């Protein structure tokens, strides 16, 4: 998308991730497994939950909208009524499809942002001990444990 | 036709038991209904772009 | 009270949509109803005796 | 148990089998796990399905049964109608519960039988090559493979 | 089978053994042949004869029972007559066919019982004088005559 | 019978049993005597008490039922009353003697089953420490006291 991580430097998402939206996959001597990075996933879930709440909150619930009859010598006032009902329904249909296209683009850009933020925090952390291979994958120069893979999840990792 | 159902919203086509913000059922409403919109699809994404890597 | 529902069995308490052999709802029946029986439970076993060994 | 296998010599069932009502648990060097005996599981299922069919099929569906009015000088014919409806309801409730009680006892005895006949087939197969340890379990003396363990499931097992 | 002898450990029945429902096939250097076990066969015949007599005697003979006429103002007492005749015909058909289904199983389980009871009776004579080889067939250690075959029928042969 | 202990290889019962339906006879050097197996006796008594309660409780108490008079032009409704009362009495007689024969049959198999379940349970404890001599009677090789006899009663004695 707009940050080149989703559909970009990482070729595709992993179906073995179910725990969260952003996560890692280790290949230790201790074996392999998918493990979500909780802080980035939960912060994204809060950002998505707040937008989901906001777009539902901003419309106020439609009260009783009842049609009005006009006689044979009130067809001008029927054409005023019809113009008012049509013109409001036009604007409200336009506002609904506007915010759907715009915010669905911004959502995919926001998730693509969070995957590059996940990659750059690991690059700045692993530094001189690892190189890039599959664009996302970091071969270590010293071979450290699944405890030390968890030290890259929480973002401590005490070795330059 | 009248039935012993009870709902917060009624329209000429039928009663609407929903909490979704928009509706495309009918413009004429009675009580607390979703706002009428002419669109056929208003689906917001909440997850990310699905690429299974298959 | 009458509603726009359709069922193969009616009783004074309500309509029965079932394929089970017995019923304990009401003795008066109309159409293709299960046999009226006074029992509160006619559960037959198909599996074995459950011993989880917890 | 009527055959002493269920809740008798085998103390309890295993929650790790889901594939059938009867199965075995192996302890090879290749690993452990649960695996159903297909033949006894299917024979029990077909037996119990025919039982479920029989008790539903042998009673006919109830047609329209409606109570009749009787006036002030027809109270003998009202009491004839009453004792006919009550007396029929007695014998249908009588036969319904007694059939359920008898067939529920029988079903548990039939499952207890199928565990007995399965254990005794494995005894006639393994014979001198294994001893009764846990009452249900058989320690092999020759320590054969997963293929030979499967040869005890289908029940060939070509060794004296 | 409920006892696992009929269609179980003994694979099938013998068409050459016609003298009784159970018995033994002898094989000797003097010659081979079939010979019924008169005790188990006759106790089964007596048990099945009493069982068949019981359900025949227990259903007493139906006396004269004819249709009744009712005039144009007697439709309630006509439909009471019909409800009585149909409801008795339901319960007599239902009880007769359930008794047949039930008793047919109890008969086959009783025959399967008598085969296991005859098998274990011969096993408790041939303890350390023979070994099981055919799931029903005992090969001897000392190769005894046709007199010794008859001694195993009549309830003797008290060798270790 | 159906399991082959009662009138089977254990030819008759003991009049020295007075504490329960099951038990063992002493033959050690500390003297002869009888001691009832409490677990087999109590589980048999609970099964027998449940079926005794079930057959009594299931068909409710018969309320007031008296004869009805009919005049000289009520012979049809008299013969409807007679057909209903006789026809129900046929079913109540038939249902009572169905259940009495079937429950008495199943009771004797159930008790014959409980002698199998107790016999096999002692043989799986004794194994190589005692043989078979009297079909019921198991002669000890090593010999042991009345406390070691009690250990075989209570469900201990776990010796190869």
């Amino acid at each position: 998308g707009l940050f080149g991580a989703i559909a970009g430097f990482i070729e595709g998402g992993w179906t073995g991730m179910i725990d969260g939206w952003y996560g890692y996959h280790h290949q230790n001597e201790q074996g392999s497994g998918y493990a979500a990075d909780q802080k980035s996933t939960q912060n994204a879930i809060n950002g998505i939950t707040n937008k989901v709440n906001s777009v539902i909150e901003k419309m106020n619930i439609q009260f009783t909208a009842v049609g009005k009859e006009f006689n044979k010598l009130e067809k001008r006032m029927e054409n005023l009524n019809n113009k008012v009902d049509d013109g409001f329904l036009d604007i409200w249909t336009y506002n609904a499809e506007l915010l759907v296209l715009l915010e669905n683009e911004r959502t995919l850009d926001f998730h693509d942002s969070n995957v590059k933020n996940l990659y750059e925090k690991v690059k700045s952390q692993l530094k001189n001990n690892a190189k890039e291979i599959g664009n996302g994958c970091f071969e270590f120069y010293h071979k450290c444990d699944n405890e030390c893979m968890e030290s890259v999840r929480n973002g401590t990792y005490d070795y330059p | 036709s009248m039935h012993e159902c009870n709902t917060k919203c009624q329209t000429p086509l039928g009663a609407i038991n929903s909490s979704l913000p928009y509706q495309n059922i009918h413009p004429v409403t009675i009580g607390e209904c979703p706002k009428y919109v002419r669109s056929a699809k208003l689906r917001m994404v909440t997850g990310l772009r699905n690429i299974p890597a298959r």
